[PDB]
């Protein structure tokens, strides 16, 4: 993507995220990226959004799957989809690497990056088969979580959505359902009483990430 | 369980 | 897919089926395909759907980008799409040709082929900008319907799915939507008379496909 | 209009 303009990557992954092309919309994005200057927070977005349809495509395969394998072709076509996951994941893990993270000096860069790095290490863990990976997804979500609580509001949909993903890692990765639970409902709780703070813009958007706080402790408790 | 809905 | 068994390309359609990855689905039937040995009913339905839902997925976001179309990034990154999408066309047409086509003696194989060749040709149509394409889709159809008329029962799912296309391709591609009406009426109304003549199973899958000569006469009428 | 769902 290195002949291509920032601006025309960027106008390009939107068009791809019109389309649902987001493989493309990934490409075009990890062009952007690479072209060293940080993102907006639409750009983030973008970087995002088109990863996490890559990777939520190969998930949703490699769960079916691993699910078939419980000859050796089930297997191999299930390390084949789980290579190529990996890879996916590690390009988001290198571009947070090199260098999203370290220039992301706001809060808002920061702890958007740094639950990404725990989000695509959580991607890792999932099918890693592993203690290692599962500390640095809880690393960079921790190191995400302590910047987002000082930094941001209980309603932030960033810190919101950190603590959701984190609170997921606790009980689908880390086997702590407790301590995914104790975080949902904190999360929740405390998010609910910054409500009275928000326009209702941001009222919508809070409370939309909220109920998925409530939908997971619906589901575990 | 859901996961962030970036 | 040279150095994988053909039964272990099927197998891992099958999987890749499963799991929604048509393009590795697809690319696992162009090497069941280039293995050179015919296709079964099964496998002939493998290949459609493997191809379909890749170019499907091409032709949806070829669509929206088009429609976007109505600086240089839109026009560009239709011609990206459109270019990959023909891409695909061509080595369907490709595996048709060589030599899928040629070795079909049965009127299943060879109506499913030409059918076949005519829904590839009718994509390439639909983003051309073209006579020539256009009467390649017309010619296939035409020798499609011509052995299915002669081999086939009226009920004969693929005759049936063939009369289909060759009418959107008259209404959408042709400009010949009296001809596509005319079509999708006496198709639907000879299958309607040899229903009689099927068990209960065959009547569920022909009457399947009736029903969307039906709704596409409901669209046009 | 719909096409064959093949």
């Amino acid at each position: 993507m290195g002949s291509m303009e920032r601006a025309s990557l960027i106008q390009k992954a939107k068009l791809a995220e019109q389309a649902e092309r987001y493989e493309d919309m990934a490409a075009f994005m990890k062009g952007a990226v690479e072209k060293g200057e940080e993102l907006s927070c639409e750009e983030r977005n973008l970087l995002s959004v088109a990863y996490k349809n890559v990777v939520g495509g190969q998930r949703a395969a490699w769960r079916v799957l691993s699910s078939i394998e419980q000859g050796p072709e089930v297997r191999e076509y299930r390390e084949k989809v789980e290579t190529e996951l990996q890879g996916v994941c590690d390009t988001v893990l290198g571009l947070l690497d090199s260098h999203l993270i370290k220039e992301a000096g706001d809060a808002e860069s920061r702890v958007f990056y740094l639950k990404m790095k725990g989000d695509y290490y959580r991607y890792l863990a999932e099918v890693a088969t592993k203690k290692r990976i599962i500390d640095s997804a809880r690393s960079a979500y921790q190191e995400a979580m302590d910047i987002s609580k000082k930094e941001m509001p209980p309603t932030n949909p960033i810190r919101l959505g950190l603590a959701l993903n984190f609170s997921v890692f606790h009980y689908e990765i880390a086997n702590s359902p407790e301590e995914a639970i104790s975080l949902a409902k904190t999360t929740f709780d405390e998010a609910m009483a910054d409500l009275h703070t928000l326009s209702e813009d941001s009222y919508k958007d809070s409370t939309l990430i909220m109920q998925l706080l409530r939908d997971n402790l619906t589901l575990w408790t | 369980a859901m996961s962030f809905q970036s």
